[PDB]
C-alpha cells in the first residue's frame, strides 16, 4: 500500500530533471518470484529495499542503481488493497483469497510529450544481504509493463458493497458500535464476499463513454417517443470511527482503483498493473497531461504487419525511411553497423550477456593452452610438507590429473551465465574492467584494490563430480616459495582452508591483474596470464561494466 | 509436529517416548545451634544519630557499631537440624508453561501458531491474560483462594521409555549424567569434560555414559531448554527448577576447596521465594538463607 | 520555606470542594471572563470564529461575575467532561457519574461543547486553567467559596504526608508509562493530547508516569502517540506536575467518597513548572 | 501423596505446556555448534539423495556399478538394530551417540554442498551434520524405543 | 533570603529623598552580589556597553544578565534589599508594585523594558548627584511573551511603508498599547536595532533552507521522512517562496552555523524566561496597578 | 540536597584512591535517581551503547537521558552527590569545578558539554576497577552554542563528500582571541542523522503563512548596507543573503488574522529553539559571592540554579 | 570594525571586501564576527611578553 | 601558529619564516623530532632552541 505511495514522493520530486517520467505500479505475485528464482522464504522474513536501473534496448548506456521501495506481503495481495483489515475490525470486508508478492511501483523513462519506447527494459535487483549470491536481476519491457487503458469499470461494484457491508457490520454487531459508526450506517442503506480476482476476469475495462452516450441517446429516443452530501464522506465517519484515525493507506482504497492483468515474457508468468485514482502515477486521475504514448507499438508493428515484414531488418527501404520520417529514436536500431545491443530482438538483453560468457571462456580456453603448450614444470610455489605414505596420495594426482581441466572448463560451461557472475572470475574482471570503478554487490573487499598479491578464489570438487563448493569468493592473499594467508571477515563447508591445502579441492584464483592461479594439492601451482587473452572492445565493454559496476559514495 | 503433539495427549496416547519431573518442594525446619565457649569477637561501639529534620524534629535515631571475627581455627559452635514442621509450598501437580516467555522464533504459519496460542493457554492457573508486551512480566494471574500453600512448578524433560527404574531409584543427577563441581580432580579441563565430553564413562553410573541424550549433550533438547546462556525464559518470572542444573557457567563457576564448600550450605541463597504464590524466581533485591544440598 | 498557604476567593459553581474529596487535583481558573477576543485572534479564517463568544458565555449560564470570579476548576471537572471524547467510554464515564451525583453535567455540557469549542478556533486549553494544587483546606460558605489549595513546591504533599494522599482520580488517567520498570522516583506531568479536525477537535486529560527528564520527555511525547494524523499543529502540550520521589507508594483502587477507580500516590515534591506547545 | 492424606495424579495431558511450545522446532544453534570440527566422508548411501537419470529399465546398473566402491568400504551410521539398549548409553561402540540429540530431529553425516536432487556419484572427501527431520514416532533407533 | 546592601552615596535633596520613598518595592538590577554594593551599580548610567546609551536589545542583553533585587525597606545611607535569585525555592516572600495589568493570583511575572511602555514613566532620576534609575516592568508570562512580539511586528509596517496591531485585549480590561502623542515615534528608533534582528535571522535561515534541503536527500531516513510530516507544507512552501523569489556549499555550511550562532542569541534575548512567582496567600487574588503583592521566589 | 550517595564497591589503587580526591566539584552522569548506587553505570563504559561508543554527537545524544550530578564531598567509603535535576535547591549554593581553557565571565548560564578538546580530555583511568572516566567540560552557553553548530554540520560534510578535500575546518573557534582546535576523528552517522532531521523539522514549522511577507524585504536590507554601520555589520560576509539579491502573491482571506504578528511566534517556536533542542539543558549559572567577576582555570565557582 | 555604529557601504561588493580586508590579520582583528548580542571576542594570543 | 604573532614583537609574525616555521628548513635540521645529526659527538648548539 504505502511502498507503492511512498514512491510516489519520490516521483513528487525530479522538478525540472534531463527527461520527464512516469510511476507505473507493478505488482508481482508469488510464483513469478519462484520461478524467477527468487526464495519466497527470505523477503517472509516491511520497508525493502529495491535496487533498480533502466536499459535501452537499441544503443547506449543504462541507468545507475535507484534505491526504491517494497512491501512484500504474503497475503491476497489484490484482495488486500480491496478489503483491508482494521485491527479492531479485521471482519470489517470478508474476501477471497489469492496470491501473493511486493508491492513496488516502477517509473517509466519518457519524452517531452511522451511516446514510451517499447522493447527497453527496466531492471530490476531484490538484494537479500550485500553478495551477489544474495542477488537477483529482474527484466520488464514496456511492452509488458503498460496496458492501453485500465479498468476502473471493475471499482463500480466495489464501492456499493462497501456501503453495504457498513450496512452489514452494524447490524451484525448491534450497539457495541461507538457513537460515530452508529449512525454512518444506515446513511448507506439509503443510497456475498468481494472477490478481488474477479476484477481481473470480468471482460470490462476504460472508454471514453462520450461515443456511448451518442449511443445511448439515440437508443433511449425512441422509448421517449414510444412513452409519449455524498455516500463518500459517509465512508470517512465509517473508517474514522472503527479505526480512529485518518490512515492515508486506507483513503484511497475508497477512491478509484483499477486491477488489471498482464503477462510476463520472460517465464509465462502473471503480475498486475495497478492504477489509483488520486495517483500522480500513470493512470492516476490527477496527473500531467504528457504521459504515455502508444505510438511505437503500432508504427513499427503496422508497418511490418501490413507489409507482412516479419523482421524489420528485412524491411522495405522505403518501409524503413518512412518511418524514420516519423519517428526519428529508430536510427538506433536500423542503422549501425554493429550495435553492441542486437537490433529488435527479445532476448537482445540476454544475447548481451551470453557473448561474456562465450567471450571469457575462450580468453580462459586459450590461456590454459597458452601456460600448457608442452610438457610443463610447474614445480611448485606453495609450502606444504608431507608424511612419508602421503606421497602415495599424489600417485593418484599423477594420474587422475588430465581429466580435471576438462571437467572444469565443462562446468564453466555447465554453470548458467546468470550464475556465473556469482563467482569470482566474472567479478576479477570486472575489478578490471574497471580499471581500463566499483562493481556490483561490493564482494571485492578495501584492500583488493591494493596490491597485486591480494587474489580471489573459487574451490572446485576434484573427485566425484566435478562442482562448485562455494557461494563467496574466498581471498586469500598470496605472498620461489610464498605462504598463504586469508583476508579479514550463513555457513558453508568448504570455506575454512588455505587454497592447495589439502585433497579434493581445486583452488582457482584471480588478481586485479588479470593474472590468475590455478592452485592444485601440495604446492603445485603457476600462474596464466589471461590478460594476454582477455579481447573486449571497450565501446562494448562500457555497456556491460556501467551495468554491472556501482557508484561507490 | 508441536501442533501434532498438542492434539495425541488430549485424547490420550502415548507418543514413542516419556519424560522426567524436576520440582521443588520447601521446608520449613527448626535447627538447634550448640556452641562453644570462646568462640566469636562482637565488640561494640557508640549510639548517636542527629539525622535530617522530617517535620516536627528528626525524633533522634542512635546507631552504634560493632564487628566480629571467626577467633577460632577450626570449625566451631556448628549446627544441627530436626524437625519437619510444614512443607511450605505444596506437593502439588501444577505443569510449566513455556508460552510464558519469548524464548523462540514462531512458526511460520502464522495461521497455526496462532490456534495453538490460545490452545495451551485456555486456563492454565500458570497461564496469563493480555499475553507478552515488549518489555515485562507474564503477570501470572491470581486465583481466588489458595489452601494447601505455594505451588509446585513441574517441568518436564523428554526421555526415552527404554532405560533403567533403576536409576531413579538412587538420589540421582536428573539430567541423566554426573555434573557438579565436586568430582572433578583440579586438571583445568576436566570440569566440563564430564559434562558434555561423552567419550568418557559417567561418573555416577560408569557402566554407562548417560542416562537421557536428549538432556545431556551440548545442543540436545535437555540443554536447548534450561540453559542460562541460551536464557528461553528470563522474562517468565517462574523459577525453573533445572536452572539450578543446567548452568554451564555456574557449576563451573564454584571452587573446590571443601572448607569453603560445606559452610555455604549452611547459608546459602535459593532462587526460589516464600514471599509469593508460585516459586517466583527470587526477586533482585531480597535475602532468602536457604540450605539447600541439591 | 517547605511549608506554605496559598488561597484564592470564587464560586462553587465550579469545583464545590465540599462535593470534592480531601484530595484534588485543582486547577485554578486564570483568564476567567476571557476568550470572546482571543476566540477572534491566533486563529486561520476556516475557523468562523464567532463560535467561542457564545460556548463559554453558555458555559457562565451553568457556571454574572460579581465580587466572586469563576475559578478553582476541579480535577474531575476536565476527565468526564472529556470522557465521551478520548479513547475510553464507560470507565472514563464513570467519573461523570462522580461529578453529577456530587458536584452536576449542567456545567459539564455547556463545558463539552466548550472542549469542542475552544480548540475549534486554536484557543487550546493549556495556558489557561493553570495549576493551584492539592486542596488543603476548604474553609467555604454555603453557596461561595474560600479555599486554601496550596501552591508552591513539596510542601502541599507534605503537609497532607505528614498527615489527601493526592489521587489519580481515574485508573484510566495515571498513564501507565514506562513499563520497562525499574526503581527510582516518579516525575509527573500534565499533558493534553489533541486531535486536531481527525476527531474534530480532541480533548484528553490525564497524568503520564516517568522517570524521565524534560529533555527526555518530548521525544517520549513523539513516541508512544497514535494522534500524529494530523498535518493543523501545535498539538500534545505539557507542564511539570512534580516530582513524587517514590515509585514504592503508588496504588490501585475503586473506592472514593459511585464506585470510581482511583490511585493514590503518597509524598510529591510539587514543582510547578511551566508549559510548551509548538509542534 | 499432597500436602496430607491425599493422593494427587500427573498425567500425560500434564505435558500439554511443554512439549508444545515453538521451540521443539528451534535447531538453529544445534547444527552450527556441532559443524565445526568436521567428520571425513562417511561413504554416503543412506545420506544422499540423487536424481534419476535415464529410464528405470538400466538404472539399477547404474547404481549397482556406481556404489561397487563405497558400500563395501565401511558400514552406514545404523548398527543399532543389533545393539541392546544401554549399549548405545555405554561410551564404546557407539561413535553416533553424540550424534543423537533431539527427539525430533537426526544429526548424520551426510554429503558436503551438492545441492540433493542432482548427480549421481557425490565427490566423496569432507563431510557435513545437518538435519533431516524426524517424521513420526517410529523412527526412533530401537534401543530406545523396545519392539 | 540573604538581605544586601545598597549604599546611598552624598547629599541629596529631600525630594531626591522623596524619589526614594516612591520606590519602596520595585526591582532593581545589580551586576554583582556583594554584601555591600553602591548605587553605581544602580543606575541606567551604569548600563553603557559601547559608549553609547543602550537600546531595549542592549537592555534586554544586561536584563538577561545581571540579577534582579527587590527592595523591601528603604532606607537613608542604605537600599536594603532581600534579592530573588538567592534562595530555596518558594520561600522568602517580597512585595512588587504593579504597574497598568493585573498580575494574577499566579501568572509567574517577568522584568523587561521600560519603552515597551511610557519610556519617561519608572525612568525615576535622582537630582541632586544626577542618575537615572529605570526601572523595569514586571509582566506576567503570556502577555509579556505577547506584547514583545507586537511593537517589532509593528516595526515592520513603521520600517517600509505603502490592520492595526495595538489593540490587544486582556481578560477583562481593554490595555492601550498606544501611547501616542510622544511616544511611538520615539519606539521606533529605539526599538531600531532590535527589529532587524528579528528579521535577519529570518532571511538568512528561509534562503539558507531552501538551497540546503534541495541541495540535501541526494548528497535516506531522514530524506523522504522530510516531507512526511511536511507533505503539502514544505513543498507547498518550495512551491510559494522558491517561485516569488531568487535561488555553493562551501559558503553555505559556513553559513550554517553563523546563522544557528545568531539563533542561540536570540533564543537567550527573546521570550522572557519567568523569574520570581506570584502565588499568595489571603488576598483578593487580583492585584491592581499601584497595590502591593507577595511574591514568591522561584518558578 | 536530597541525598544521593555512591559507594567505593571494590577496592582501591592507592595514588587513585588520591585521583577521586581532585575530582570534587565534577559532574557525574548516573542515568537514576537513587540512594545508593554502584560506580558501575557511572562510567563511560556505560556511556558505550551497545558494541559501539557514541560520537561526540552521541555523547549528547548519550548525555540527553541521563541525570547529572555534582561531586560534593569524597569519602574513602562513599562518594555523595546532589541531583542536579532535582536537587538543586542549594542557598549554600553547592560548588563546582571549571575544567575549562576560557576564563568565563561572571552572570554566564553554563551548560555541560562532552570533551571534544584538543588538549583538555579529562582522561583519568581507574585499573584495578577498569573503567574509563570522561568528564563533561563546562562552559559559557553562547561558547556552548558555538560549538555544537560546527560539529553537526563537520557531520553534515560526512554525508556528501563533490568539493575538492580543501574544506574549511569548522575546527577554529573566537572568543575575543584564543584560537582554539578541536577533534575531527569520527563521526557516526545516526548521531549526525537524527540531530539532522530535528534541524529540518522543526525549520519546517518556522515557516508559516505571514512569514512569506518577510521575504519580499530582502532587497530592503541592502539598502541599509551603504549607509550606516550597524547594518552592514550585521549583514556578514560569508552570508547566503548578499547572495540571493542577484510578490504578496495576494490570496487574502478574512484579513483580520494579524498574518505578520502570527510569523514571528511560530517562528520563534522551532527555529527560536534550536540550540537547546540539540544540546544538553543550561541549569548552571556563574554566581561569586565574593564580587570576583571571572573564574580561573581549575577554580571553584559556586553555582546557583536554573537561569 | 570593532565598533558598528557606522552606516556601511551600499554596495556589498565594496561591502565584504573591504571589511575583511583589513580585519583579515589585526591583533585587535573581529574573529566569528560581530553577534548582535554578544561580545566582539578579541583574539587572545598564546603568550604575551 | 603564524595565525598569532611574535609575543616579542607583536607587529611581525615572526622575524624568520626560513626557521620558524614548522616543517621549515630550521625545523628540518636542529629538532631531535628528525635526528639528522647525531650519533655524533659534537654538540649541535641549536638544539636546545
Amino acid at each position: 500500500m504505502n511502498a507503492h505511495f511512498a514512491n510516489e514522493v519520490q516521483y513528487d520530486l525530479t522538478r525540472d530533471p534531463s527527461s520527464p517520467a512516469s510511476l507505473i505500479h507493478v505488482i508481482i505475485s508469488s510464483e513469478c518470484l519462484a520461478a524467477a528464482g527468487v526464495p519466497l522464504s527470505a523477503l517472509v522474513r516491511a520497508n525493502f529495499r529495491v535496487e533498480t536501473q533502466t536499459r535501452a534496448h537499441a544503443t547506449g548506456d543504462c541507468t545507475p542503481w535507484r534505491s526504491a521501495f517494497a512491501a512484500y506481503v504474503p497475503a491476497d495481495a489484490v484482495g488486500a488493497i480491496l478489503a483491508p483489515v482494521i485491527p479492531a475490525h479485521p471482519d470489517l470486508l470478508p474476501r477471497v483469497p489469492s496470491a501473493g508478492g511486493l508491492f513496488v511501483s516502477l517509473p517509466v523513462a519518457c519524452d517531452a510529450q511522451g511516446v514510451y519506447d517499447p522493447y527497453t527494459v527496466a531492471a530490476l535487483r531484490l538484494a537479500w544481504g550485500p553478495w551477489a549470491t544474495c542477488a537477483r536481476v529482474l527484466l520488464f519491457s514496456y511492452d509488458e509493463l503498460v496496458p492501453p487503458n485500465t479498468r476502473y469499470a471493475a471499482d463500480g461494484a466495489r464501492l456499493m458493497r462497501l456501503c453495504r457491508h457498513f450496512c452489514r457490520y452494524v447490524a451484525r454487531l448491534g450497539a457495541a458500535a461507538p457513537a460515530a459508526a452508529t449512525e454512518a450506517a444506515a446513511h448507506l442503506s439509503l443510497g456475498p464476499p468481494i472477490s478481488p480476482e474477479e476484477q481481473l476476469t470480468a471482460p470490462g475495462g476504460d472508454t471514453a463513454t462520450a461515443e456511448d452516450v451518442s449511443i445511448t441517446q439515440e437508443n433511449e429516443e425512441i422509448l421517449a417517443l414510444v412513452q409519449r452530501r455524498s455516500l463518500v464522506e459517509w465512508l470517512d465517519r465509517g473508517w474514522e470511527a472503527l479505526a480512529g484515525g485518518d490512515r492515508p493507506d486506507w483513503l484511497w482504497s475508497r477512491r478509484s482503483i483499477s486491477v488489471v492483468l498482464r503477462h510476463h515474457y520472460g517465464t509465462k508468468q502473471r503480475f498486475v498493473v495497478v492504477s489509483y485514482e488520486n495517483s500522480v502515477a500513470w493512470g492516476g486521475r490527477r496527473a500531467r497531461p504528457p504521459r504515455l504514448s502508444s505510438e511505437l507499438a503500432t508504427a513499427l508493428t503496422e508497418a511490418c504487419a501490413a507489409e507482412r515484414v516479419v523482421r524489420p531488418h528485412q524491411l522495405s527501404p522505403a518501409a524503413q525511411t518512412a518511418l524514420l520520417r516519423r519517428f526519428p529514436a529508430l536510427e538506433g536500431p536500423l542503422r549501425h553497423p554493429r550495435p553492441v545491443l542486437q537490433p529488435f530482438d527479445i532476448a537482445a538483453e540476454v544475447a548481451f550477456v551470453a557473448r561474456i560468457q562465450i567471450a571469457c571462456l575462450r580468453a580462459l580456453g586459450h590461456s590454459i593452452r597458452a601456460a600448457l603448450q608442452g610438457g610443463p614444470r610447474i614445480f611448485q610455489r606453495l609450502r606444504y610438507d608431507f608424511g612419508p605414505h602421503q606421497s602415495e596420495w599424489l600417485g593418484e594426482v599423477t594420474r587422475r590429473f588430465p581429466v580435471l581441466l576438462e571437467n572444469l572448463m565443462r562446468a564453466l560451461e555447465g554453470t548458467a551465465p546468470d550464475a556465473f557472475f556469482h563467482t569470482a572470475y566474472a567479478l576479477a574482471v570486472l575489478a578490471h574492467l574497471g580499471g581500463q570503478l566499483v562493481p556490483l554487490s561490493d564482494d571485492i573487499p578495501a584492500r583488493f584494490a591494493d596490491s597485486d598479491a591480494h587474489y580471489a578464489f573459487d574451490y572446485y570438487s576434484t573427485s566425484g563430480d566435478t562442482l562448485r563448493l562455494t557461494n563467496r569468493p574466498i581471498a586469500v592473499v598470496i605472498d620461489e616459495q610464498s605462504k598463504c594467508r586469508f583476508m579479514e571477515g550463513p555457513h558453508r563447508v568448504c570455506e575454512q582452508y588455505l587454497p592447495g591445502e589439502s585433497y579434493a579441492y581445486l583452488c582457482l584464483g584471480f588478481n586485479r591483474r588479470l593474472c590468475g592461479l590455478v592452485v592444485f594439492p601440495g604446492g603445485f601451482a603457476f600462474t596464466i596470464n589471461t590478460a594476454a587473452y582477455l579481447s573486449l572492445a571497450d565501446p562494448v565493454a562500457r555497456a556491460v561494466g556501467l551495468r554491472f559496476c556501482r557508484g561507490a559514495a | 509436529s508441536p501442533v501434532a503433539l498438542y492434539h495425541q495427549l488430549k485424547t490420550g496416547l502415548h507418543p514413542g517416548f516419556g519424560f522426567t519431573v524436576v520440582r521443588q518442594d520447601r521446608f520449613v525446619t527448626e535447627n538447634v545451634l550448640f556452641s562453644e565457649r570462646a568462640s566469636e569477637a562482637y565488640f561494640l561501639g557508640q549510639l548517636q544519630v542527629a539525622r535530617h529534620e522530617t517535620g516536627g524534629g528528626v525524633n533522634f535515631t542512635l546507631t552504634q557499631p560493632r564487628g566480629n571475627v571467626d577467633l577460632g581455627v577450626g570449625y566451631t559452635a556448628v549446627a544441627a537440624t530436626g524437625t519437619v514442621r510444614n512443607p511450605v509450598t505444596d506437593m502439588g501437580n501444577l505443569p510449566q508453561n513455556f508460552y510464558l516467555g519469548r524464548g523462540a522464533p514462531p512458526l511460520l504459519d502464522n495461521a497455526a501458531a496462532v490456534y495453538l496460542r490460545n490452545a495451551v493457554v485456555a486456563g492454565n492457573r500458570l497461564g496469563p491474560a493480555q499475553p507478552l508486551p515488549v518489555f515485562g512480566c507474564a503477570q501470572v494471574p491470581r486465583r481466588a483462594g489458595m489452601d494447601h500453600g505455594q505451588d509446585a512448578v513441574c517441568e518436564f524433560i523428554a526421555t526415552p521409555v527404554a532405560t533403567d527404574i533403576n536409576y531413579f531409584r538412587r538420589p540421582c543427577n536428573p539430567r541423566g549424567r554426573a555434573a557438579g563441581g565436586v568430582y572433578a580432580g583440579d586438571k583445568e579441563g576436566d570440569v566440563i569434560a564430564l559434562m558434555y565430553d561423552h567419550g568418557q564413562s559417567d561418573p555416577a553410573r560408569p557402566f554407562a555414559a548417560t542416562a537421557n541424550p536428549w538432556a545431556s549433550q551440548r545442543f540436545s533438547y535437555g540443554d536447548l531448554l534450561y540453559n542460562g546462556a541460551y536464557h528461553l525464559n528470563g522474562a517468565s518470572p517462574v523459577l525453573s527448577p533445572c536452572f539450578k542444573f543446567f548452568t554451564a557457567a555456574d557449576i563451573t563457576a564454584k571452587h573446590r576447596c571443601l572448607e569453603r564448600l560445606i559452610v555455604e550450605t549452611g547459608s546459602a541463597v535459593s532462587t526460589a521465594t516464600a514471599a509469593s504464590d508460585v516459586q517466583f524466581k527470587r526477586p533482585p533485591g531480597c535475602r532468602e538463607l536457604v540450605e539447600d544440598p541439591c | 520555606p517547605r511549608y506554605h498557604l496559598t488561597r484564592q476567593v470564587t464560586l462553587t459553581d465550579l469545583c464545590q470542594p465540599n462535593a470534592e474529596r480531601a484530595g484534588a487535583l485543582l486547577l485554578a481558573l486564570r483568564h476567567p471572563t476571557d476568550l470572546p477576543h482571543l476566540a477572534r485572534h491566533r486563529a486561520p479564517p476556516g475557523r468562523q470564529t464567532e463560535r467561542l463568544a457564545e460556548a463559554w458565555g453558555q458555559l457562565l449560564e451553568a457556571s454574572e461575575s460579581g465580587c466572586a470570579r469563576a475559578g478553582l476548576v476541579s480535577f474531575n471537572f476536565l476527565v468526564a467532561a472529556c470522557a465521551a471524547a478520548y479513547d475510553a467510554r464507560d470507565a472514563a464515564e464513570a467519573v461523570r457519574a462522580h461529578i453529577t451525583t456530587n458536584y452536576a453535567g449542567a456545567r459539564l455540557d455547556r463545558f463539552s461543547e466548550c472542549l469542542r469549542a475552544m480548540v475549534h478556533t486554536h484557543v487550546f486549553p493549556h495556558e489557561v486553567m493553570r495549576f493551584f494544587g492539592g486542596l488543603v483546606s476548604w474553609v467555604t460558605q454555603d453557596e461561595l467559596a474560600s479555599v486554601t489549595a496550596v501552591c508552591s513546591g513539596p510542601q502541599e504533599a507534605t503537609h497532607t504526608g505528614h498527615p489527601v494522599t493526592i489521587p489519580a482520580c481515574a485508573f484510566v488517567d495515571l498513564d501507565a508509562e514506562l513499563c520497562l520498570g525499574g526503581p527510582g522516583a516518579a516525575f509527573l506531568y500534565l499533558v493534553f493530547t489533541y486531535r486536531q479536525c481527525r476527531d474534530q477537535e480532541l480533548c484528553c486529560v490525564y497524568v503520564v508516569k516517568s522517570q524521565l527528564p524534560p529533555r527526555g520527555l518530548e521525544a517520549a511525547l513523539e513516541r508512544l502517540f497514535g494522534r500524529l494524523r494530523i498535518t493543523t499543529c501545535t498539538y500534545a502540550a505539557f507542564a511539570e506536575l512534580g516530582v513524587m520521589p517514590d515509585d514504592s507508594p503508588r496504588c490501585l483502587h475503586r473506592t472514593e467518597r459511585v464506585g470510581v477507580p482511583v490511585v493514590i500516590l503518597e509524598g510529591v515534591v510539587w514543582r510547578p513548572g511551566g508549559w510548551r506547545a509548538c509542534a | 501423596w499432597g500436602k496430607d492424606h491425599q493422593v494427587l495424579r500427573l498425567s500425560m495431558e500434564n505435558a500439554v505446556g511443554t512439549v508444545c511450545h515453538p521451540s521443539l522446532m528451534n535447531i538453529d544453534a544445534a547444527v552450527g555448534g556441532v559443524n565445526h570440527d568436521p567428520v571425513e566422508a562417511a561413504n554416503p548411501y543412506g545420506a544422499y539423495v540423487a536424481a534419476p537419470a535415464g529410464p528405470g529399465a538400466d538404472m539399477q546398473q547404474r547404481f549397482l556399478n556406481a556404489w561397487r566402491q563405497r558400500l563395501a568400504h565401511g558400514r552406514v551410521r545404523w548398527v543399532a538394530e543389533c545393539q541392546m539398549t544401554a549399549e548405545q548409553f555405554m561410551q564404546p561402540d557407539n561413535a553416533n551417540l553424540a550424534l543423537e540429540l533431539h527427539p525430533a530431529f537426526d544429526f548424520f553425516a551426510g554429503v558436503a554442498d551438492v545441492e540433493l536432487p542432482g548427480g549421481e556419484v557425490p565427490p566423496a572427501g569432507p563431510g557435513a551434520i545437518q538435519a533431516t527431520w524426524r517424521v513420526v514416532n517410529g523412527n526412533l533407533p530401537l534401543a530406545l524405543c523396545p519392539v | 533570603c540573604f538581605e544586601a546592601d545598597i549604599a546611598i552615596p552624598s547629599g541629596i535633596s529631600r525630594p531626591d529623598a522623596a524619589a526614594l520613598q516612591r520606590c519602596e518595592g520595585r526591582v532593581v538590577f545589580l551586576p554583582t552580589i556583594r554584601r555591600q554594593l553602591a548605587l553605581a551599580d544602580v543606575a541606567h548610567e551604569s548600563f553603557v556597553s559601547g559608549g553609547v546609551s543602550p537600546d531595549t536589545l542592549g537592555l534586554l542583553l544586561a536584563y538577561r544578565r545581571r540579577f534582579p533585587a527587590v527592595i523591601t525597606r528603604v532606607l537613608p545611607t542604605r537600599i536594603v534589599a532581600c534579592p530573588v535569585d538567592l534562595g530555596l525555592t518558594h520561600a522568602g516572600t517580597v512585595n512588587l508594585r504593579n504597574t497598568s495589568p493585573v498580575d494574577l493570583c499566579n501568572g509567574d511575572p517577568v522584568s523587561l523594558v521600560p519603552p515597551v511602555f511610557e519610556g519617561q514613566a519608572t525612568d525615576v532620576r535622582l537630582e541632586s548627584l544626577d542618575l537615572t534609575l529605570r526601572f523595569p516592568v514586571p509582566l506576567p508570562t503570556p502577555l509579556a511573551r505577547e506584547i514583545v512580539a507586537r511593537l517589532v511586528a509593528r516595526g515592520i509596517r513603521d520600517l517600509n511603508p505603502d490592520p492595526d496591531l495595538n489593540v490587544l485585549y486582556y481578560n477583562g480590561a481593554r490595555l492601550s498599547l498606544v501611547a501616542d502623542v510622544q511616544q511611538l515615534a520615539s519606539v521606533n528608533t529605539e526599538l531600531r536595532s532590535l527589529v532587524l534582528n528579528m528579521v535577519y535571522s529570518i532571511t538568512e535561515g528561509t534562503t539558507l533552507i531552501l538551497t540546503l534541503i534541495p541541495r540535501l536527500l541526494a548528497l535516506g531516513y531522514v530524506n523522504a521522512l522530510l516531507q512526511m510530516q511536511s507533505v503539502t507544507r514544505e513543498a507547498a512552501q518550495l512551491i510559494h517562496p522558491e517561485a516569488p523569489m531568487l535561488m555553493r556549499r562551501l559558503p553555505l555550511y559556513e553559513a550554517l552555523v553563523a546563522w544557528l550562532a545568531h539563533a542561540g542569541q536570540l533564543g537567550d534575548i527573546l521570550a522572557l524566561a519567568p523569574a520570581v512567582r506570584v502565588c499568595t496567600f489571603d488576598g483578593a487574588a487580583v492585584v491592581q496597578s499601584g497595590d502591593m503583592a507577595p511574591v514568591i521566589r522561584y518558578p
